[PDB]
């Protein structure tokens, strides 16, 4: 009754593949590993598309046509999955087959998605708000801003316009972070982590 | 027993106030590392009932230790501020050869002396008695995990935060009885219980996903065993941090009072 664990026995075995789909056929289907892996997989594509639905008109209902090549994109240049996770996948459509259909309606789900996953898992106590730039939304940009107030009836991502324009980051994306709930100083841009 | 509500998303303050009011709740346990940036005294003020801490993304076994002193620092006012009933983490596998999972991974048991390094580190930076949470395994660790806790607990002064929906799903994964608690069960006073799902692609593959009311075996756990969880200053949080509606919140925490009356 119970799934076999057929040719491994721990979670820490199958660390390495819990985010290759290209690596999932390698497990038997009955086997527990396969299954283990596919609740990991799903994992990454509810967080990509439950977060920015739109996405799902690019690829279709299945987004495979997204999922599946990133996932492989991703672990060839070595990212980290972290709160730059949204912001790079638009990097990815930008080289894909979908980059003559990117507009602004898909550029800031993908932008807030990152300010509020930085929000959510960052600790850091030196670090107050996470500001985001791009070479596509020359003027504003995407603040998030960690809770100071359990009162506050205001969303802690907003995208916020500047009166003395910001320079275009180098790169199509750039972030900088806040010492306080202010921006009073514009430090430079800082290239998209891993 | 004293039963508990978890508190995750500010959004959610309205209702846990209410059922503070209607004595539906005895506590409030929280996310406390969702809430380091605000003051510690609105917090405490928001709740008119004791509180308990739960830590989710300290990392402690994985984060620099610089990085980590500050957060600590940061909680040990929050500690002195509100003094919570119990300070809470978990013992979780977050990076894979610097890759985040998005589903995390059940450490390897295997690795004893790396975890009880890390945990009398982050137990010290807390300034308190730490206590931690047991994973809902799916892969067979969950056959070692309960001595794992026990020689751990024994070593490092820690207590242990059983959650009865994470072994229920352990149970149901990999077939290690609950029982292999009991001593734990017997020991600790503080306890986590919540609904769980299933792997989309198996109905037989369990996961916890704080959704749903309890299950069945889950209710029968609580039930067959109420002698070894009831004891003086015993306490068990509700959780639901998805499909939180008061409703299905209510009916859970009546069929858990239900278990566990008063004398
Ligand atoms: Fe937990
Ligand atoms: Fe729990
Ligand atoms: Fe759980």
């Amino acid at each position: 009754s119970l799934l076999p664990t057929a040719p491994v026995r721990i979670d820490a075995d199958l660390y390495d593949d819990l985010a290759n789909p290209a690596r999932q056929s390698l497990y038997p289907r009955d086997s527990r590993g396969f299954i283990r892996i596919d609740i990991s997989l799903r994992a990454y594509w509810h967080t990509l598309f439950d977060t920015c639905p739109r996405l799902l008109e690019l690829s279709g209902p299945s987004g495979g046509a997204i999922f599946l090549p990133f996932m492989a994109w991703a672990r060839e240049n070595n990212l980290a999955f972290d709160w730059s996770f949204f912001l790079w996948v638009y990097v990815w459509l930008q080289q894909s087959e979908f980059r003559e259909r990117l507009d602004e309606d898909q550029l800031l789900p993908v932008m807030t998605a990152s300010a509020t996953r930085w929000l959510m898992i960052d600790r850091d106590i030196d670090a107050c708000q996470i500001v985001l730039g791009s070479r596509s939304l020359a003027g504003a940009a995407v603040v998030g801003a960690k809770i100071d107030s359990i009162h506050c009836r205001l969303e802690q991502v907003q995208q916020v316009a500047f009166a003395a324009p910001l320079p275009l980051p180098d790169g199509e994306f750039g972030y900088f972070l806040t010492p306080g709930f202010e921006i009073d100083h514009f430090p430079g841009w800082r290239p998209l982590p891993r | 027993m004293q039963i508990g509500f978890n508190f995750t998303l500010t959004g959610t303050l309205d209702m846990v106030q209410q059922m503070i009011k209607e004595r539906k709740i005895d506590y409030v346990e929280m996310l406390i590392d969702n809430f380091v940036h605000l003051p510690p005294e609105q917090i405490a003020d928001s709740f008119d009932c004791p509180v308990a801490f739960h830590i989710m993304l300290s990392k402690y076994l994985e984060r620099d230790r610089e990085a980590l002193a500050a957060l600590g620092k940061r909680l040990r006012r929050f500690i002195d501020v509100m003094r919570p009933v119990y300070v809470s983490d978990h013992i979780l596998y977050f990076t894979h050869n610097g890759r985040s999972l998005f589903h995390l991974g059940e450490i390897d048991y295997g690795e004893y002396d790396h975890v009880r390094s890390k945990v009398e580190q982050w137990q010290d930076m807390l300034g308190t008695r730490l206590y931690l949470e047991n994973y809902p395994s799916i892969m067979d660790g969950a056959w070692d995990a309960p001595s794992f806790y026990e020689r751990l607990s024994r070593e490092t002064g820690v207590g242990v935060l059983f959650d009865a929906s994470n072994a229920i799903c352990a149970q149901n994964n990999t077939g290690a009885p609950v029982e292999l608690w009991k001593k734990i069960i017997e020991t600790t006073r503080h306890f986590h219980v919540a609904g769980y799902g299933t792997a989309f692609i198996e109905p037989r593959v369990k996961a916890d996903t704080h959704d749903r009311e309890m299950a069945e075996d889950t209710l029968d756990f609580l039930s067959r065993m109420r002698t070894s969880f009831d004891k003086p200053g015993a306490t068990i949080t509700y959780e639901r941090d998805f499909d939180i509606d008061y409703e299905s919140i209510s009916v859970d925490l009546k069929r858990l009072r239900d278990i566990f009356p008063c004398v």
